[PDB]
DNA sequence: CTGGAGGAGTTTTCGCCATGCTCAGACTGGCGAGTTCGCG
């Protein structure tokens, strides 16, 4: 999963040796494999031209268990297993917010080439900052479209999630870390499988 | 954390305040089909000096309804606004992308606040 | 190729009005910037294409002066060309293994390819040519002050394919600085030059470049940008006879005595150049 | 070749502006910091590469003055020349029999290598030579206050190899510190230096690499760096008169008190020198 | 003065392989109710 391509030619021997090592001793992991995951998750872009019609994801499964592991053994933090409504940690928050962001502007306009995933992913984890007030904007225009409509659809119910979200925040950090980077990634996959799942 | 009425950030002012004339719009025309967050919400943020005097217009222009029928809810909004602005000393001509995010902030702080019981 | 014989440092200034200089491509489109400061930014590599591209235009391809096509070329059939006229043939990742040969197509490159003999490359490809290092450097450019990016809304009356819309149909956006100046650093190196042959005629060329990069660079988005100084200490030897930074800092930059807030215009901003050690000689004039 | 007769030690200050000081060959390219507090690193064996360098360029391959490890060169080659030189044959990872002794070969090499003489190095190989210490070590280099690095994202309008897939573009990436100040340490000690004869004109033309060593190395990469200060304890015999760690604790280093928010120059610090002990002196013009 | 040898130090002979792919979605979700001071 961490080869530039998906092919086993590219893995590192270093890595090699050194998840074998922790995983039979259980030792402290190697302490190059946290910017080698974010490398690859920063760097791809996936297109609909591949088979699955569904555009493919890059936050996939086995990257974020190995972040998990990594922040758990290195780092001595606490990480659930999945979604937390009362974590209250910024970096968390932030992962959780792009999520319901992204979801409302993928109902409003059906189809979209390019969505703020394929544009805003790296720097909004980078600077958040920089970036987030447009972010904010543009979901006016993406949620006015949904009241208008004659069933208005869910438009009460994000502007719920925004407001209970953004309660337990105070200001946007001009840098992040890279475990910050780390647990903005896990909040995003959490609150990701939280919708889709009443049904 | 929660809305915190001492904080006195010149951007976390304004953004309650947005709020609160939102507020009072949409009590005043029910069913809008546009609303000043559809309009202004953009200009605002970035360049307050050129819209807020502009909004407080319209502001009085709402509440003159209100006041004139036998709806009493109409000088709490006066209320708020005297507590708001009694802070604030100028408005911004031009503001940062960080003040902006600080404006946001502040202004779905004071939105929740209006919607408890 | 008689190389040159003396070490050079110089600055250059320009400014811009209504436009974006250069995108950043990883945060939407806007304008590279210090997100702990607000300063502008430019990578040289744009300097870089722009003087390519300047290049490629006023010489038409003459002798010894091919610019290693950059568009839309593919760089290992231009190695083979090298591989052919020595008469050699390429293997699958080296270089020949005969010292003669193996640097001959690299001579043979540096002659042919200005671009090459000016900042170098990396040819170790499947077919492997060497490396290079480049007499010429550069290095960031950074304004002078904070920058405050607007941003504008745009409409269209039409639409790219089915969309049941259906009249007013599309809206976009922009980003654009109102003004600001930048400002340049640079060196050059005699003893590289001194293995590359980078000569003087190819100095003269570079300086005109440099004097007339924006002509020909006009576009929507680009707006109006142009160059305003360039200083050039040149010294007496060799090798240095002070630091640079030290040079560096004889160049001054201040506001007018009307600074009246915002800055406008070239006219609210005064230079000033100091005196150069006696081992350096200044010359301002170009 | 008459060995120097006192202890020394130093400091050294050194700056960097829009660049990557050393790249870490595992993290992509990201400059090394320290993960649990975001301080900036560079290895010794970074520096000792430049010094050599420097030697290289301004002696130009002076006898006594050649350079062990050369670039792209085959070691065990060059130690079958002591052998040849001193006319004894050599044996399979082994020294010869004290008949003649192997101290012939070892002369013959620290006699004419400036870097094994001022550095040491391993020579235990197929072709045995032995080992030397090397009398002048250094340590790792940190930076004052934590660093920032930042990535940056670009383009290129060329292919390289057969990319029948699209002709078209391809992207890269690159990573940077807006700015950082370093320190580092060193010492010198007399009887290693006795050993192999490492002399005064050794120690001034050292004093001198160390002072221009970075005017050289310019690269599309490393942007802008200098050296800022130096300061050279003397002790007054030929074993020191104080611990090491009380004199380093002599000079020390703090913002200036204007100076706010995140530190963009060499001017948002201010340098001080305490007052030595009677056995040492303090010599900083350097 | 020469020997025999016990101990210290150096040289020779020993025997001589292998580990192996994979593979896909979900959903659709309506916050609350408020009152301003007052002579010379």
């Amino acid at each position: 999963q961490t080869a530039v391509l998906n092919k086993t030619e590219n893995i590192s021997p270093v890595l090699a040796g050194g998840l074998f090592r922790a995983m039979l001793t259980g030792g402290p992991y190697p302490q190059s494999l946290l910017p080698a995951v974010l490398g690859r998750i920063r760097a791809e872009h996936a297109r609909p031209e591949d088979k699955s019609r569904y555009r493919l994801e890059v936050v996939t499964y086995y990257r974020a268990a190995l972040i998990k592991a990594y922040l758990i053994r290195n780092r001595k933090l606490e990480v659930p297993v999945s979604l937390d409504p009362a974590r209250t940690d910024r970096p968390y928050l932030l992962g959780r917010l792009f999520a319901v962001l992204e979801k409302a502007q993928e109902d409003a306009v059906p189809g979209a080439n390019a969505t703020i995933k394929d544009r805003y992913l790296a720097s909004a984890s980078a600077n958040p900052g920089q970036v987030f007030h447009m972010l904010l904007k543009n979901a006016s225009n993406h949620t006015a479209k949904l009241r208008k409509d004659p069933e208005r659809k869910s438009a009460i119910h994000y502007e719920i999630m925004m407001q209970e979200i953004i309660d337990n925040i105070s200001d946007f950090p001009v840098t992040m870390s890279s475990d910050e980077q780390g647990l903005f990634m896990i909040g995003y996959y959490h609150q990701r499988k939280a919708l889709f799942t009443k049904k | 954390v929660s809305l915190d009425p001492a904080r006195t950030d010149r951007p976390y002012l304004l953004g309650r305040l947005f709020a609160v004339l939102e507020k009072a719009q949409e009590d005043a025309v029910p069913g809008a089909n546009a609303t000043i967050k559809d309009r202004y919400l953009a200009s605002a943020s970035a360049n307050p000096g050129q819209v807020f005097h502009m909004l407080l217009k319209n502001a009085s222009n709402h509440t003159a309804k209100l006041r004139k029928d036998p709806e009493r809810k109409a000088i709490h909004y006066e209320i708020m606004m005297q507590e708001i602005i009694d802070n604030i000393s100028d408005f911004p001509v031009t503001m940062s992308s960080d003040e902006q995010g600080l404006f946001m902030i502040g202004y779905y702080h004071q939105r929740k606040a209006l919607f408890t019981k | 190729m008689t190389a040159i014989a003396n070490r050079y440092e110089f600055v250059l200034l320009f400014d811009v009005e209504n436009g974006n200089p250069n995108g950043d491509p990883d945060a939407g489109n806007m304008p590279r910037i210090d997100p702990e400061t607000g300063h502008g930014l430019v990578t040289d590599v744009c300097l870089k294409r722009k003087i390519r591209n300047h290049v490629a235009l006023t010489k038409e391809g003459a002798e010894r002066f091919n610019i290693y096509i950059q568009e839309k070329a593919i760089l290992n059939e231009t190695h083979e060309r090298a591989y052919t006229a020595c008469d050699l043939k390429p293997e699958p990742k080296k270089l020949p293994k005969k010292v003669e040969d193996a640097k001959r197509v690299t001579d043979w490159m540096c002659t042919n390819f200005y671009d090459i003999r000016t900042f170098g490359a990396v040819m170790t490809t499947e077919v492997n040519c060497g490396q290079v290092r480049g007499p010429v450097q550069m290095a960031f450019a950074r304004s002078v002050e904070p920058v405050v990016p607007q941003e504008v809304s745009i409409t269209r009356m039409a639409v790219t394919t089915k969309a049941e819309a259906e009249d007013n149909r599309t809206m976009g956006r922009k980003h654009i600085v109102p003004y600001g100046l930048y400002v340049a650093h640079g060196f050059i190196s005699a003893p590289l030059a001194e293995k590359t042959g980078f000569s003087d005629e190819d100095l003269t060329l570079f300086w005109d470049a440099l004097v007339n990069m924006f002509e020909h660079d006009r576009s929507a988005a680009r707006g109006l940008m142009s160059s305003r100084k360039l200083i050039v200490f040149k010294h007496q030897n060799r090798l240095g006879n002070a630091p640079a930074h030290k040079l560096f800092d004889l160049v001054k930059v201040s506001r007018a005595e009307g600074s009246s807030g915002p800055a406008r215009s070239f006219a609210d901003y005064a230079v000033t150049v100091g005196q150069a050690p006696e081992g350096v000689e200044v010359k301002e004039m170009l």
